[PDB]
C-alpha cells in the first residue's frame, strides 16, 4: 500500500500564527491523464465527522476559507493555515486518493495557545434521587482554564480521599481555547452520611494557593 | 441534498460479526463510489474499503480477509460486514460518498455509527440533578448521567434551546459502566418560566428522560 | 484501411480515475474547432458515465473500475461537430474490450462426490467423475483452464495411490490392481481443481469411493469332520449340523451356502440351508436299513447361490453316519402258504411246516411260533419247529369258519430283542371234498288243497361238491306209495315233483322221503304234508 | 476523416521501457495476417531504435527516455504488409511530440553585470540591463517565462531599494530621489531570474552599479586668509601657497582647481595649479614696484576645469619689500649741441639723475672721458669743461660717461655733445 | 525511490539443501505494456563482479543453471536455489529495474554449512630482508578450518602479546567450504632480538586444547 | 563480444573531484544504457546512475547533487564525475551495460576499479618471504607489508601455481596496508620446481618477484 507519513504529530499555535503540516507519500500521486496530484486533506474538529478540506493537492473544498492552503508536488505535500483562528483546532489527516486501497496519514493535531486562565470551580452535593438508590456522587466542575494541566484533591473532614474519583476533560473550546474538567467522587450512602465536610481543591499553574470549594452536609 | 446515514448495532460480542447499513439520498449509487472509514477512540482514520458505482469493490489490505462490501441500488443502501470482531475493532464507523470529478476523494461524510466490541450487558443510565447560594453571578447547574452501557448518550438542555455555556464531559469507563456529566451556566436571576431541564437519551436501552434542575436555596 | 484497434482496458483497475484510454481526432480541425462526444451503452446509456470523452481534446477516459464477468465488452460511437453544431464526421464505432484477470477461483459443482467400483478392477476402469467451473475468460487466457489432481487418499494401505485422475476431464480410474472389499471397503480422496493449468487458484472437494462386493471368498467349513448317529428305519431325522463361514458380505447371495452331497446316488439323505445361521441341516430323506449298510462316509461340498468369481478351491467336508440296529419282525417266506389237505384229515397228522426268517443279522434271536387266528380251533403249532398239526376234525361244509372252499389261519412269530417284534403270516388251507353229506329236501313242509291239488316241486340239497351231488335218487318209504307219487322234475334229477295220488281228507300227513346222491342215503322223515281246505294253490 | 492524433510522450521518463504509446491496425487483418513496421528518424534511421513496433499486434513503443531540448518532434511512417511482403496499406504518417518538462533552470549570460549611473539621477533613469535565457518550451508552456527580481542591495543606507528592476525586460532603473558619489560610490545588487513567471527554478547574478561623479561640490579654501612678502623688482618669485579641498572624485576635472585672480588689471601676478597637491602656487608675473604700491590685497577665486552642475574667494595680502635702485639719468643719453667756441671753464650742461627710492644723497662723478677735458660738480651735476681731434673721437660727437652713486648703487649715464679752425 | 527489502540478511545451508531468499518492493513493478515484473537478481561471488542471475522476475540469464529459480509477483519476489552447490556461496542482491533510479536490496549472504574441521597451523619466523629494514614480523597461517570462529593468542617467552597483531580471514572456499586465517605479529628488531621463544596458539571449537606452533630464535 | 572496463585514479584526495572512464566494445553506445554501480568495502551494491543511448541521464537520489555522467559515442566511452569527495566514497566502482530487451537490467558488468579517498600518500610494498620436515606437503608464503593504497595483485609462479593458494585480505594499520598469501606445495621438489610469488602494486608502479628459499 501507499504509505502516507505525516509530520508533525502535534502543534500548538496562538491565534494569528502560521500553521504548517507536511505529508510525504511513498510514491508519486500524479495522474498523467489530468496532470493532478491525487492528494487530499481532511479536517476533523472534536466531536465531528471529517470534512474534505483539500483535494487534488491544492483545490479547496466547499465552505473552506482562503487561509487553508494546500501545496506540494511529487511526493512532498504541505497544508498551511496562513493565519490560524481559534475555530481551526482539529485533527488534520492527509490522504492519497490515487490508487486503491486509499490510505490516510497519521494525522496532525492542531491546538491553540492562549494566555493562562484560572478555573472557576463549582461543587455539587449528591442528589436526593441518587441517595434513595443507595449511592452518593459528589461532582466538582472546573471550567474555563488554560493550560490543560490541572490537579484535583478531594478532602473529606480534613482527610484526603483518593479512591472513587473519576476525572474527565473536555476538548479545547473552539471560541476561547480553554479546557474544562469534571471530577466525580462516588461513595455509598452510608459512607457519605458518616462524614460532614466535602471539599475539592484545584491546584493550577495560575496560583500557588489552591482554589477551594466545599460544602457541609449539615448546611442548606 | 447529498446525505449519508450509518445505522447498525451499537454493541457486538467478541468473535461475532458486525453488519452496518449506509442509507443514502440525493444521488444515485450507480454513479458514485461509497467508502467505509472507521476510527477507534482517540486514534486516527482507517480506510476500510469502498464500493464503486459499477459494483466493483476494494478493501483495506490488512482487513480484506474479514471485510465484505455489498449494496442495493434500488434501496439506496451500502452494506459493510466484518467478521470475528475483537476489542481493537471498537471504533466509530463512517460511510462517505465520492465520484470521479474529485478523483473519488470523500467530499460527503455521514455522522458515523458507534460499534463497541464487548461481552458486557446493556444498562440504562440514571440521570441525577446537580444543583448548588450565588449572588449576582452566573450560576452553574448540571445533571449527572451515571451507570450506562454502551456508548453513546446524547445530552441537550431545554430541548436544544440552551446551547451557549454548556460543557458536556466525555464519559469515563469503570467496571463496565459509563459515567458522564454536563454543566450549563445560566443567569442567577431566573423568571418562573426560566427553568433548566437536561434531556438525556440512550438509544441502546431506549431511554429518554428529562430532569428539571430545582435549586434548593432556602425560601 | 487504417482503422482504430479495439481499446483494451483491464478489469479491477485501482485508479487514478479518470484514466485516458485513447485520443481521437478529426482532420476537419484544420478548418475550425471540433468538439467530440460519445454515445452508446456505458457512455450516455446504462451503465451511464463509465466512459467519457474530453470535448475539446478528444481523449476517451474511463471513470471507474470494470468487471469482465459482468460486462466483457463495450460498444461506443464517437461524434464530431463544428462550432455550429453540425456533424463533421460520420460516427466512428469504438470497441472497448475488458481485459480479463484471474479473479475467480474454480468451484466444484458439489462439496462431496460419490462413486462406486467393484473389487479387482483392472487399471483404466472408470469409477466416477468430478467437475469444476471457472468464471474467468476461457477464450483468451488460461485463467479458466482447470487441471484436476488427487491430494490425499484414506487409507493408503493397499497402495499409496490406488486411483488416478485426469488433469483435463476429471475422471477417476483405477491405477493399481489390489482392490478388496474384505480388507478396505471405502476410500475418501481429496481432489483439487486449479486454474492456470494447475498453477493458480485452488479449491478442494472430497470423493467417497465405495467398493462393491464380489464372490471371491469360498465358504470354509468350521469343523472339517463330523460324526452323526441315526436309527435304522427313520426319515427326516437330523444327523448333524454343518458349520460354514464366508468372508463376503453377509445376507448376500455371495454369503448364503448351497450344500451338495457328492456320493449319495440313492438319494437317502438331504441337506437344507438354514437361513438364520447359514448352517447345513443334514437329514435322512429316505429310510435306512442297518442290514444293508451300517456306516456312511458322506462328502458334502458347499458353494454359494451365485457362481464364484475368480477361481478358488471348493471346501469339501466329511461326515460319518453310523446306522443304529433296530429289531425288526421276522418275515414269513412265503407270506401266505397254500397247502391242499383232504377234509377227512387225521387228527394227529401234520399239515405242513411254516417257517419265517429273521431280518436282523445280529444273532441271539429266538423265533417262537404261536397260533394267532384259529376260529374253529382246528390247528396247533410247535413253538420251535413251526409245524402245524390238526386238533379236531376238519369240515369243508362249515359255512361259518370255511367261507370259500379254503380255510384261513394266522401264525405269529415272536422274536427276541429290546423291541420285541411280531411277524404274522397267513395259512391258506384248501379242503378236499369227500362225500360225507346226504341229500335233504329244501321244502320239508308242503301244502296241498283238498280239491284239485297243485303238484309241488321239492328241491334236493346236498352240501358236498360234484361229483358228490350228481343226479339224485328219490323214493317214498314206509308205504306212502298208496297215497303219494313222486317223479323227477327234469332229467338232471336235481328236484322232484310231489302230488297226491288219491282224493285225501283234510289234515296233516307224514311222508318219509329217501334221497341218495351216489350211494349216500338219508330218509328225511320230517316231510310234513298238510292237506288244506281250499281248491287249487295252497298258501296254508 | 477520422485520423490518428499527435502521439505525445513526455521527456525525461523513468521507465519501465519499452512503454506502449498507441496501437495501429489494418482492417485487412481479418482476410489474412498483417505485419506492421515503422520507419523514419527515431525508428530505422538515426536516432535508431528510439521507437519500435510489435510486428504482429501493432503496438508502437518507446524504448528510452526523450529530451525535448534535443529533439522536440519525431515523424514516423507505419507500414502494413502481408505474409509475402506486399504492402496492404499506404504508409501512415505518425507524429510524436515530446511533452516539455521544466528541467532547465534559467541562466544569465554572465555572472557579473556592470553598469553606471549619473550622480543624483532622477527616478526612472535606465541604468543597465541584465538578460537571462531558458531552454525549455517557450511556445506551449511558461517553463521559459523568466521574471527578473532584485534580491539584495549593498549598501542599503540611503534607501533599502534605491533601484528597481523590470519583471519582463529586466532593466534596472532608479526609483528614489538619488544619491551622491561622495556618500556611496558603488552599489552591488543581486538579481534573480526564475521561470514559471517567477514561481519556478531560480538563478542569481551580481549587478554592480557605479555612480558617475558630477561637480556638485565647489572647491573650498582651507585657510581663507594668507600673507607673504616678496622683493620689489623680482618676477616669478613664490609669494605663498593656497590650500583647497574638493570633495569630488580626485584627479578628475571636477577636482582639479583653476585659480583666477580677480583684482589684477595689470596682470602683475599669476597663480599656477600644482596638479599633485591641487594647491595654488602664487608667483609674481611681472616685476613689482615698491614706490607704486606698497601692499596688494589680492582676491583669488577658485573654480574647476569642469563647470558646476557658492564659489570660495580667498584673501591674500602681498607686502612689497623696499629695494634700493640706481639713479636713472634723465635722459639716459643726454644730447646737447654745441660749437667749438665754448670756453675752457664754462659749464656745458647739468645732467640731473632722479633717485627712484622714496625713503639718500646723490653725488655725481665722471667715469670715462677720452680727452679728459670734462669736469663735473658732485653736488648739482653741472658738467663743465676742464672737432679736429680724430684720435680722441672719430665720430662727429664726443661720447661721455657720467655715473651717480647714492647714499649703494652706481648706475651710468651718457652725454653726447654735437668748424675748420686748423 | 522504490525501496527493495531483502530478507534474510544471511543464511547457511549444507550442499543439497533448498535456499529461499525473499525480496519485498515498496510498489508494483508490473509493466502493463509487456505484463512483466521488472525484478532482477544479481549474484556476486567473493572477489568478482556482480552477475545477472535473474531478470523479469523469472527469466534466467546466460550461463545460469536450472537450480536458480526466480518467482513472485505483485510486491513479493523470491529467489530459490533448488539444491545448493558449494560454488553457490555469494552475495545475492535483488534489484528493481522498473523506474529510475534503480534500487538494490540489502543483499542476502549465502554461506555453506559443512562438517567441523580443525585448522592446520604453520608458523614462520621473520625474514632476513625484513630484519635488515629494522622490522620483525612473525606470521602464523591457520588453513582449512570450519567454522569461521577462531582465536589466535600470541606468546613471547610464555607471556601474552596483544599489541601489533593483525588478523585476516579468507572467504569461504568454493570447493571445500572452509575458511583460512593469517595472523601477523609485528615487532621492532631490537625487541625481537631481546627474546627467544615465539608462539601462536590457535583455539577452535574442534578441540579444547589449543593447537600450538612455536619456533626459537637461537635454534634452527 | 560485449566488454566493459573501468579506468580511473586509485587514490584521490578528499574534497577533490573524481573522474572515472568506462571504455566499452562489442556494442554501440547509442543503443544501450550504461550504468554506474559502486560498492564500499564490505557493503552492498549502490546504484549511482546511468546514461541512456539517446543521451538522457538519471542519478541516485541521494548523490545526484554530487554526480555527473556524460559519454562520447565516437570514442566509445562513458564518464562518471563526482565532486566534493568524502572518505565514505572509497569503494569499488563498476560500469555495466543494459538494453531495452532486458528492461535495462545489467547483464554485462565490468571488472571494477578501486577508488580510495584519503589524504595519505602512495607507498610501495615490502615483499618478504615466508619459509619454514613431515615428509608430506609444505606450506610456504610471502608477506606484502606497508603499502598504500589498495589494491595489490599476488600470483604464484606467474599464474602456474593455482591450487593450494590462500591470499588473505589486506588489513589497514597506521595508514599502511598488509596482506599475506600462502601456498601449499608438495615437499621434496625437483631442482626445476621452485616457488615464487609475484606481487604487483599498480599505484606505486611496483612489480616484485620473491623466490622462497629454505632457511639455512
Ligand atoms: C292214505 O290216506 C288215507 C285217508 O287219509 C289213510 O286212511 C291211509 O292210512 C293212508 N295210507 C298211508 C298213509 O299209507
Ligand atoms: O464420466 C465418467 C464415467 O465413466 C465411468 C463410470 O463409472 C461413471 O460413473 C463415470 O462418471
Ligand atoms: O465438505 C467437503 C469435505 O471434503 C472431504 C473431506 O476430507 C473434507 O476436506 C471436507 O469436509
Ligand atoms: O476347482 C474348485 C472347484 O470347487 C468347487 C466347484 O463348485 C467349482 O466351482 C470350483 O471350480
Ligand atoms: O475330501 C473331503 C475331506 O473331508 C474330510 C477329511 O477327513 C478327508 O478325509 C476328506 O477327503
Ligand atoms: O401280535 C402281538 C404280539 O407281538 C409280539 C409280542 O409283543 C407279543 O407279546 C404280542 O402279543
Ligand atoms: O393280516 C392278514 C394277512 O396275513 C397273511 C398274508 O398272506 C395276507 O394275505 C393277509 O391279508
Ligand atoms: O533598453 C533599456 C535601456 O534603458 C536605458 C539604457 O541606459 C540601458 O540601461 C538599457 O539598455
Ligand atoms: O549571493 C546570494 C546568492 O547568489 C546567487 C547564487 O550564487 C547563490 O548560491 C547565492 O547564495
Ligand atoms: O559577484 C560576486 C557574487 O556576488 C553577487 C551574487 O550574485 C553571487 O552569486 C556572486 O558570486
Ligand atoms: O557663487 C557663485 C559663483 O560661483 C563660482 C563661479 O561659477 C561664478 O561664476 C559664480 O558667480
Ligand atoms: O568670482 C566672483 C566670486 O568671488 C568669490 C565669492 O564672493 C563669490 O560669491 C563670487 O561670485
Ligand atoms: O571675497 C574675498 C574674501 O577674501 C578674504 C576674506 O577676509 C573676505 O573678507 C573677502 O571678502
Ligand atoms: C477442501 O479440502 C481442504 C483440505 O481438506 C479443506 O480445508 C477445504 O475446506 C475443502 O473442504
Ligand atoms: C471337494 O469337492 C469339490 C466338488 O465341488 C472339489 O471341487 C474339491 O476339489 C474337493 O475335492
Ligand atoms: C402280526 O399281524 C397281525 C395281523 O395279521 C397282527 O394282528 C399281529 O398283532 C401281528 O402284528
Ligand atoms: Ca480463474
Ligand atoms: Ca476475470
Ligand atoms: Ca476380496
Ligand atoms: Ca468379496
Ligand atoms: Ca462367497
Ligand atoms: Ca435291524
Ligand atoms: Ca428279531
Ligand atoms: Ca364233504
Ligand atoms: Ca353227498
Ligand atoms: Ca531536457
Ligand atoms: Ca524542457
Ligand atoms: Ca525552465
Ligand atoms: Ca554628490
Ligand atoms: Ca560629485
Ligand atoms: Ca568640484
Ligand atoms: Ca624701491
Ligand atoms: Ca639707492
Ligand atoms: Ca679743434
Ligand atoms: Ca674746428
Ligand atoms: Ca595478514
Amino acid at each position: 500500500d501507499i504509505v502516507m507519513t505525516q509530520s508533525p504529530s502535534s502543534l500548538a499555535m496562538s491565534v494569528g500564527q502560521k500553521v504548517t503540516m507536511n505529508c510525504k507519500s511513498s510514491q508519486s500521486l500524479l495522474n498523467s491523464s489530468n496532470q493532478k496530484n491525487y492528494l487530499a486533506w481532511y479536517q476533523q474538529k472534536p466531536g465531528q465527522s471529517p470534512k474534505l478540506l483539500i483535494y487534488f493537492t491544492s483545490t479547496r473544498g466547499s465552505g473552506v476559507p482562503d487561509r487553508f492552503i494546500g501545496s506540494g508536488s511529487g511526493t512532498d505535500f504541505t497544508l498551511t493555515i496562513s493565519s490560524v483562528e481559534a475555530e481551526d483546532l482539529a485533527d488534520y489527516f492527509c490522504q492519497q486518493h490515487y490508487r486503491t486501497p486509499h490510505t490516510f496519514g497519521g494525522g496532525t493535531k492542531v491546538e491553540i495557545k492562549r494566555a493562562d486562565a484560572a478555573p472557576t470551580v463549582s461543587i455539587f452535593p449528591p442528589s436526593s434521587e441518587q441517595l434513595t438508590s443507595g449511592g452518593a456522587s459528589v461532582v466538582c466542575f472546573l471550567n474555563n482554564f488554560y493550560p490543560k494541566d490541572i490537579n484535583v484533591k478531594w478532602k473529606i473532614d480534613g482527610s484526603e480521599r483518593q479512591n472513587g474519583v473519576l476525572n474527565s476533560w473536555t476538548d479545547q473550546d473552539s471560541k476561547d481555547s480553554t479546557y474544562s474538567m469534571s471530577s466525580t467522587l462516588t461513595l455509598t450512602k452510608d459512607e457519605y452520611e458518616r462524614h460532614n465536610s466535602y471539599t475539592c481543591e484545584a491546584t493550577h499553574k495560575t496560583s500557588t494557593s489552591p482554589i477551594v470549594k466545599s460544602f457541609n452536609r449539615n448546611e442548606c | 441534498q447529498v446525505q449519508l446515514k450509518e445505522s447498525g448495532p451499537g454493541l457486538v460480542a467478541p468473535s461475532q460479526s458486525l453488519s452496518i447499513t449506509c442509507t443514502v439520498s440525493g444521488f444515485s449509487l450507480s454513479r458514485y463510489g461509497v467508502h467505509w472509514v472507521r476510527q477507534p477512540p482517540g486514534k486516527g482514520l482507517e480506510w476500510l474499503g469502498m464500493m464503486w458505482g459499477g459494483g466493483n469493490t476494494d478493501y483495506n489490505s490488512a482487513l480484506k480477509s474479514r471485510l465484505s462490501i455489498s449494496k442495493d441500488n434500488s434501496k439506496s443502501q451500502v452494506f459493510l460486514k466484518m467478521n470475528s470482531l475483537q476489542t481493537d475493532d471498537t471504533a466509530m464507523y463512517y460511510c462517505a460518498s465520492s465520484n470521479y470529478v474529485l478523483g473519488y476523494a470523500m467530499d460527503y461524510w455521514g455522522q458515523g455509527t458507534s460499534v463497541t466490541v464487548s461481552s458486557a450487558k446493556t444498562t440504562p443510565p440514571s440521570v441525577y440533578p446537580l444543583a448548588p447560594a450565588q449572588t449576582n453571578s452566573m450560576v452553574t447547574l448540571g445533571c449527572l448521567v451515571k451507570g450506562y452501557f454502551p456508548e453513546p448518550v446524547t445530552v441537550t438542555w431545554n430541548s436544544g434551546s440552551l446551547s451557549s455555556g454548556v460543557h458536556t464531559f466525555p464519559a469515563v469507563l469503570q467496571s463496565d459502566l459509563y459515567t458522564l456529566s454536563s454543566s450549563v451556566t445560566v443567569p442567577s436571576s431566573p423568571r418562573p418560566s426560566e427553568t433548566v431541564t437536561c434531556n438525556v437519551a440512550h438509544p441502546a436501552s431506549s431511554t429518554k428522560v428529562d430532569k428539571k434542575i430545582v435549586p434548593r436555596d432556602c425560601h | 484501411d487504417w482503422v482504430i484497434p479495439p481499446i483494451s482496458c483491464p478489469e479491477n483497475e485501482k485508479g487514478p480515475f479518470p484514466k485516458n484510454l485513447v485520443q481521437i481526432k478529426s482532420n476537419k480541425d484544420k478548418e475550425g474547432k471540433v468538439f467530440y462526444s460519445i454515445t452508446g451503452q456505458g457512455a450516455d446509456t446504462p451503465p451511464v458515465g463509465v466512459f467519457i470523452i474530453e470535448r475539446e481534446t478528444g481523449w476517451l477516459k474511463v471513470t471507474e473500475p470494470l468487471d469482465r464477468e459482468r460486462i466483457a465488452t463495450y460498444t461506443l460511437f464517437s461524434h464530431a461537430v463544428s462550432s455550429n453544431g453540425n456533424a463533421v464526421e460520420d460516427p466512428m464505432e469504438i470497441l472497448i474490450t475488458v481485459t480479463d484477470q484471474n479473479d475467480n477461483k474454480p468451484e466444484f459443482t458439489q462439496e462431496v462426490f460419490k462413486g462406486s467400483v467393484m473389487e479387482g478392477a483392472l487399471p483404466g476402469t472408470s469409477v466416477m467423475e468430478v467437475t469444476a467451473t471457472d468464471a474467468d475468460d476461457d477464450v483468451n487466457t488460461y485463467n479458466a483452464a482447470i487441471a484436476y489432481t488427487i491430494l490425499s487418499q484414506d487409507p493408503e494401505l493397499p497402495d499409496k495411490n490406488m486411483f488416478t485422475i485426469n488433469r483435463n476431464t476429471g475422471v477417476i480410474s483405477v491405477v493399481t490392481t489390489g482392490l478388496d472389499r474384505e480388507s478396505f471397503p471405502t476410500y475418501t480422496l481429496v481432489v483439487q481443481a486449479a486454474d492456470l493449468q494447475g498453477e493458480g487458484l485452488s479449491t478442494t472437494a472430497t470423493a467417497v469411493i465405495t467398493v462393491t462386493d464380489t464372490n471371491d471368498n469360498p465358504p470354509i467349513f468350521n469343523p472339517t469332520t463330523y460324526k452323526g448317529q441315526v436309527p435304522e428305519n427313520e426319515a427326516n431325522v437330523v444327523i448333524t449340523t454343518l458349520k460354514v463361514t464366508d468372508a463376503d458380505a453377509p445376507n448376500t447371495p455371495a454369503w448364503e451356502a448351497v450344500y451338495t452331497i457328492l456320493n449319495d446316488d440313492g438319494g437317502q439323505f438331504v441337506v437344507t440351508t438354514n437361513p438364520v445361521n447359514n448352517d447345513g441341516i443334514l437329514k435322512t430323506a429316505k429310510g435306512l436299513d442297518f442290514e444293508a449298510k451300517q456306516q456312511y462316509i458322506l462328502h458334502v461340498a458347499v458353494t454359494n447361490v451365485v457362481p464364484f468369481e475368480v477361481s478358488l478351491t471348493t471346501s469339501t467336508a466329511t461326515v460319518t453316519v453310523d446306522v443304529l440296529d433296530v429289531n425288526e419282525a421276522p418275515i414269513f417266506v412265503p407270506p401266505e402258504k397254500r397247502v391242499e389237505v383232504s377234509e377227512d384229515f387225521g387228527v394227529g397228522q401234520e399239515i405242513t411246516s411254516y417257517t419265517a426268517q429273521e431280518p436282523d443279522t445280529f444273532m441271539e434271536q429266538k423265533i417262537t411260533y404261536r397260533i394267532w387266528r384259529d376260529t374253529a380251533n382246528w390247528l396247533e403249532i410247535n413253538p420251535d419247529t413251526g409245524a402245524i398239526s390238526t386238533r379236531a376234525e376238519l369240515d369243508r361244509e362249515d359255512f361259518e369258519h370255511v367261507k370259500n372252499s379254503t380255510y384261513t389261519a394266522l401264525i405269529i412269530a415272536t422274536d427276541n430283542g429290546s423291541p420285541v417284534a411280531t411277524g404274522t403270516g397267513t395259512l391258506l388251507l384248501i379242503l378236499s371234498d369227500v362225500n360225507d353229506n346226504a341229500p335233504i329236501p329244501e321244502p320239508r313242509t308242503i301244502f296241498f288243497c283238498e280239491r284239485n291239488p297243485k303238484p309241488q316241486v321239492i328241491n334236493i340239497i346236498d352240501a358236498d361238491l360234484p361229483p358228490n351231488t350228481s343226479p339224485f335218487t328219490a323214493e317214498l318209504t314206509h308205504g306212502a306209495s298208496a297215497n303219494w307219487t313222486i317223479q323227477y322234475n327234469d332229467p338232471t334229477q336235481e328236484s322232484i315233483i310231489l302230488k297226491p295220488k288219491m282224493a285225501l281228507e283234510v289234515g296233516d300227513y307224514k311222508i318219509n322221503l329217501k334221497l341218495m346222491d351216489n350211494q349216500n342215503k338219508d330218509q328225511v322223515t320230517t316231510l310234513e304234508v298238510s292237506v288244506c281246505d281250499c281248491e287249487g294253490a295252497a298258501g296254508v
